[PDB]
């Protein structure tokens, strides 16, 4: 996740990492991913196991 | 924690470990105790 | 408690203004099914008219609140 206190020092190689065919995330994208885990369907899934 | 290799693990790393694991388990435990003291069994808290 | 997720003793002792039932987990889902099943059948011009009590409660409901004014 580009831009955090835990990863900021690595923004400069994110482009090459992506050239390998991998995806880096902005903080907005990662937050959207995480909020995906609070939808009713995933919430019910978590209550299952 | 930057530049702290195996032999540098000291006070700061122990405190960071407390924050990022031990007190997270304690926070889960505290929520469990509050919910059970009130007999709440059907409203679970999702921990991310 | 087992069937509808509320204690009658609690209502008698404390008389709450509002009471929320939570349908979380397996027990919550069973209680929600109990709520969903019950109905208010009636006869209209010599014909059955099966209504449903708790029209707000469906299979996507996570809670239900009983309301009142003073208890």
């Amino acid at each position: 996740t580009r831009g955090t206190g835990l990863m900021s020092a690595n923004n400069i190689i994110a482009e090459g990492i992506e050239k390998m065919g991998v995806r880096t995330f902005s903080q907005k994208e990662m937050a959207f991913n995480l909020l995906g885990l609070l939808t009713p369907e995933v919430v019910e899934l978590c209550q299952k196991s | 924690e930057q530049g702290i290799e195996l032999e540098h693990i000291d006070s700061k790393s122990e405190f960071a470990h407390r924050i990022m694991l031990t007190n997270i388990l304690r926070m889960m435990g505290c929520v469990k105790k509050q919910k059970s003291a009130r007999g709440i069994e059907t409203r679970p808290a999702q921990v991310i | 408690k087992d069937t509808y997720g509320f204690s009658i003793l609690d209502i008698v002792i404390n008389n709450p203004v509002n009471l929320t039932i939570h349908f979380g987990g397996e027990k919550g889902k069973r209680i929600r099914e109990n709520y969903s099943a019950m109905i208010f059948e009636t006869i209209v011009d010599g014909k059955l008219k099966t209504e449903k009590i708790f029209k707000e409660i469906n299979e996507h409901s996570t809670s239900y609140t009983f309301r009142s004014e003073k208890g």
